[PDB]
């Protein structure tokens, strides 16, 4: 919407990322990305789990569980986007790979400008009466992907060159996220209360719900069945059950009239808590197996 | 499928006569249930109909204002509440239920009827 | 693909001034998407009542809407002599926008028997090879009626169509006419011919006869 | 806001018809306009909607693969193309446009129909012109012999709908009944008209048809004589 307060949560939303993506950037080194880059095997396995069989899997899910054509075609769009931020998260929650990590989000990011519009120009035949492929905003990915960036090379600069700030940097993001975290909470419970609750069809959530570890079992077995160690797998399972959601509400609100996306109003939003709990619920049984082993 | 008539006898005139007709057998609440009147020497004529919940009530031109018409579902009988009784209502009132669903007019069985005497 | 709408009341008699209510159940959860139309004879409808509850500007304060779960309702206050008319039941949630099955509202009356007529075919209709069989009912109320067709005292479906006129400005009743279509050989073929009226203000069925 | 249709007639089963939704006072490329189909004697019925501005278009069920709505912002118009068109698809269509979001309230959604238009009647047969056979009904010797007796005149196989009866070129207006036309399997309409009498010797006048059917050339002034 264009009223302020979605504005105020968009910057909000943008500073908290910058400033998490910059605290994370710590762990991360040039010659171990240019290492993951150079021979790439589980950036293959990544990207084929993400643009060969999630699309798939949603496809299959939308025929199965009896849908309309609005919520399929979100369920396929929500197949087929980028991992996001959060999957790096995720792996710096559990013990693995980092520079992998970044590597993967970025190059996943990229190829999607020019693997997206053909993944739903093949798949949205005979759910959509119309032309997906310009919907895409190019614009947003790009700008997205700088935004992960530039953190980036500022965090991985300020640990090479100056470790002395990097304390107080750290401390700086983990304040600023926090004051972030609330303010953006506050917002959207204000605007989930003022606003109607709109009814949503049972089966879209037991999709939603079932989506997200279907992507995290999926990329643990693809990476199972070529020789990797842990931290490999268990990245990479992470950033084959983290999606972006901003994409496909973008997509849906810009494709669909405001009359018609009634059934969709709360699903970007319930996508978005389904694979926030099923992520930390992983973290905590690796965690639990860890130590009780 | 029975139908029997309660009350009548003679009253004054201007008088209030309740009757009541009890079915049994079937339910009748997806019916539609009517009455009418037997005149000495004339054939029968209608007098009201009680059709199913919310559809209404509807009366002969000549019995307007009185001869009001309840039904009671649970109880399966109906009531035909008659008000400010004259001397050209004598006839023999009997009963009738409506076979079809669709209002139809289809009366399959009839009440074996009351008499009623509005004299002085 | 649809969302069923069912629109329980499919007719309705009601007078001046009483308090007239129709209600809607819904297949599915439609949230508050539902509106309301009134449609009269020969024009195009007009919108009375959307979001299931909001009056439409310029609508008079009698109409009102209400909803409870997957149940709307529609309600006049006191009827007016210019609110009888068809009325129709909207959902607009899902992307196959359905509609009721609609309620018609007409005047409440006494009940008057139907007057029974039968016409032999003209001689011209049979000598250019056809044979129609008219039956009339004249002034009666309320509309539900059924007509049957005997010949040679038998059953017959199927060869014959009814239409129905509206509610008279004057004695608010109705007026139904059956044509009966035979070809010249069986109608020939047969000598009696026999139709069946029965009405809510007949005791007994009335039946009109001539002989071929 | 006007809401302005044309385009409707007569066309072959199999055939091709384009609709046309001339609206003024707002633009067609920023509303969702909506077509809605009533069958002679039937409820409601959607068909088809467009969204310029969003590139969203949906059909129902039935119309699915043969219909195809467009929408031209230079002439601020919407288009219905069909195609294939079979004998269920005569009615008259309504073009109707959805109500306005209000920018002022971004809570409320009102959902309904706002405008609507006069409205135009497509038909779909493959039967051709013909005028009206006129019969009589002779009223019988004994029907309720007393105050009322029953006339009748009846014409049959018109294939255009509209036609036209009077009694007395209009001397006769009471207890005058005119049926609704009725379509027969055969495809063309049939009509009867029915009038009462004081049955004082048939009113002791002559009673005379008067069936006007325009989309021909036909007056056919039929004499009901009793038998
Ligand atoms: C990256 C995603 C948003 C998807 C996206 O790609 N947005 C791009 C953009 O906004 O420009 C954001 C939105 C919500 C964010 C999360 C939560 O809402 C806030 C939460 C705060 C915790 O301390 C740790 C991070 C944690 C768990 C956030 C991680 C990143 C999130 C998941
Ligand atoms: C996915 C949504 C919002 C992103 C969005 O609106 N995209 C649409 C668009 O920009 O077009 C993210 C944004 C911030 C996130 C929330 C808050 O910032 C953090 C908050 C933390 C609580 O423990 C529970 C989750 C909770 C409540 C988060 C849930 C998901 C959120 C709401
Ligand atoms: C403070 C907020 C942002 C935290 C997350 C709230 C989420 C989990 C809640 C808040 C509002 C909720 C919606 C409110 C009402 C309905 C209608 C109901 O028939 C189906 C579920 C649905 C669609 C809910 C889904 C879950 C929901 C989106
Ligand atoms: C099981 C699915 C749902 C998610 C996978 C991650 C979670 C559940 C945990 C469960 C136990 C974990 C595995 C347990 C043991 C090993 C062997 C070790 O030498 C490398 C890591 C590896 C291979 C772990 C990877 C992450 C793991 C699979
Ligand atoms: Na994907
Ligand atoms: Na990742």
């Amino acid at each position: 919407g264009k009223r302020p307060t979605d504005l105020a949560l968009s910057v909000i939303l943008v500073f908290m990322l910058f400033f998490i993506m910059l605290s994370l950037g710590c762990t991360m080194e040039f010659s171990k990305i240019k290492a993951h880059l150079w021979k790439p095997k589980g950036l293959a396995i990544a990207l084929v789990a993400q643009y060969g069989i999630m699309p798939l899997t949603a496809f299959v899910l939308g025929k199965v569980f009896r849908l309309k054509n609005i919520e399929a075609l979100a369920i396929l769009v929500c197949g087929c986007s980028p991992g996001g931020n959060l999957s790096n998260v995720f792996s710096l929650a559990m013990k693995g790979d980092m520079n992998l990590s970044i590597v993967m989000t970025t190059c996943s990011t990229f190829c999607a400008l020019g693997m997206m519009p053909l993944l739903l120009y093949i798949y949205s035949r005979g759910i959509y009466d119309g032309d997906l492929k310009d919907k895409v905003p190019y614009k947003g990915i790009v700008i997205s992907l700088v935004l992960v960036l530039i953190p980036c090379t500022i965090g991985i600069v300020l640990k090479s060159k100056r470790p002395q700030y990097m304390r107080y940097v750290i401390k700086g993001g983990m304040i600023i996220i926090l004051l972030c975290s609330v303010a953006v909470t506050v917002l959207s419970a204000i605007n989930v209360g003022k606003s109607i609750m709109f009814a949503m069809t049972p089966l879209l959530i037991a999709t939603s719900s079932l989506m997200p570890f279907i992507g995290f079992l999926l990329g643990y077995v693809l990476s199972a069945l070529f020789c990797l160690n842990g931290r490999c797998r268990r990245t990479v399972s992470m950033e084959t059950g983290c999606q972006n959601v901003q994409l496909c509400s973008t997509i849906l609100n810009v494709a669909f009239p405001p009359e018609v996306i009634g059934p969709l109003f709360f699903f970007p939003l319930l996508y978005m808590i389904f694979q926030l709990g099923e992520g930390l619920l992983l973290i905590a049984i690796f965690w639990c197996y860890e130590k009780f082993k | 499928v029975q139908l029997q008539e309660s009350g009548g006898g003679l009253v004054q005139p201007g008088g209030s006569l309740r009757l009541s007709c009890a079915a049994s057998g079937r339910t009748i609440s997806r019916y539609a249930m009517s009455w009418f009147r037997q005149a000495p020497g004339k054939e029968r004529e209608f007098v009201a109909v009680a059709r199913r919940s919310g559809d209404g009530a509807f009366y002969a031109d000549s019995v307007q204002g009185r001869f009001t018409v309840s039904r009671d579902d649970a109880k399966n009988t109906v009531y035909l509440q008659m008000n400010s009784l004259k001397p050209e209502d004598t006839a023999v009132y009997y009963c009738a239920i409506d076979s079809d669903t669709f209002y139809s007019g289809s009366y399959d069985y009839w009440g074996q009827g009351t008499q009623v005497t509005v004299s002085s | 693909s649809d969302i069923q709408m069912t629109q329980s009341p499919s007719s309705l008699s009601a007078s001046v001034g009483d308090r007239v209510t129709i209600t809607c159940r819904a297949s599915q959860s439609v949230s508050s998407a539902v509106a309301w139309y009134q449609q009269k004879p020969g024009k195009a409808p007009k919108l009375l009542i959307y979001s299931a509850s909001s009056l439409y500007s310029g609508v008079p304060s009698r109409f009102s809407g209400s909803r409870s779960g997957t149940d709307f309702t529609l309600t006049i206050s006191s009827l007016q002599p210019e609110d009888f008319a068809t009325y129709y039941c909207q959902q607009s949630y899902w992307s196959p926008i359905t509609f009721g099955q609609g309620t018609k509202v007409e005047i409440k009356r006494t009940v008057a028997a139907p007057s029974v007529f039968i016409f032999p075919p003209s001689d011209s209709q049979l000598k250019s090879g056809t044979a129609s069989v008219v039956c009339l009912l004249n002034n009666f109320y309320p509309r539900e009626a059924k007509v049957q067709w005997k010949v040679d005292n038998a059953l017959q479906s199927g060869n014959s169509q009814e239409s129905v006129t509206e509610q008279d400005s004057k004695d608010s009743t109705y007026s139904l006419s059956s044509t009966l279509t035979l070809s010249k050989a069986d109608y020939e073929k047969h000598k009696v011919y026999a139709c069946e009226v029965t009405h809510q203000g007949l005791s007994s069925p009335v039946t009109k006869s001539f002989n071929r | 806001v006007q809401l302005v249709e044309s385009g409707g007639g007569l066309v072959q089963p199999g055939g091709s018809l384009r609709l046309s939704c001339a609206a003024s006072g707002f633009n067609v490329s920023y509303s969702s306009i909506h077509w809605v189909r009533q069958a002679p004697g039937k409820g409601l019925e959607w068909v088809a909607s467009i969204s310029s501005s969003y590139g969203y278009t949906s059909y129902a069920d039935s119309v699915k693969g043969r219909f195809t709505i467009s929408a031209d912002t230079s002439k601020n118009t919407a288009y219905l193309q069909m195609n294939s068109l079979r004998a269920e698809d005569t009615a008259v269509y309504y073009c109707a446009r959805y109500m306005k979001q209000q920018s002022q309230m971004w809570y409320q959604r009102y959902w309904g129909f706002d405008y609507w238009g006069q409205g135009t009647l497509v038909t779909v047969s493959s039967a051709s012109t013909k005028g009206p056979s006129v019969f009589p009904l002779a009223p019988s010797s004994k029907s309720t012999s007393g105050g009322t007796a029953a006339l009748g005149c009846l014409v049959k196989d018109y294939f255009p709908e509209p036609v036209t009866v009077s009694w007395n070129s209009g001397a006769l207006t009471s207890g005058v009944h005119t049926f609704p036309a009725v379509l027969q399997s055969s495809g063309l309409y049939s009509l009867s008209s029915v009038v009462t009498v004081p049955s004082s010797s048939l009113g002791t006048q002559t009673y005379i048809c008067n069936v006007n059917h325009k989309p021909s050339n036909t007056k056919v002034d039929k004499k009901v004589e009793p038998k």
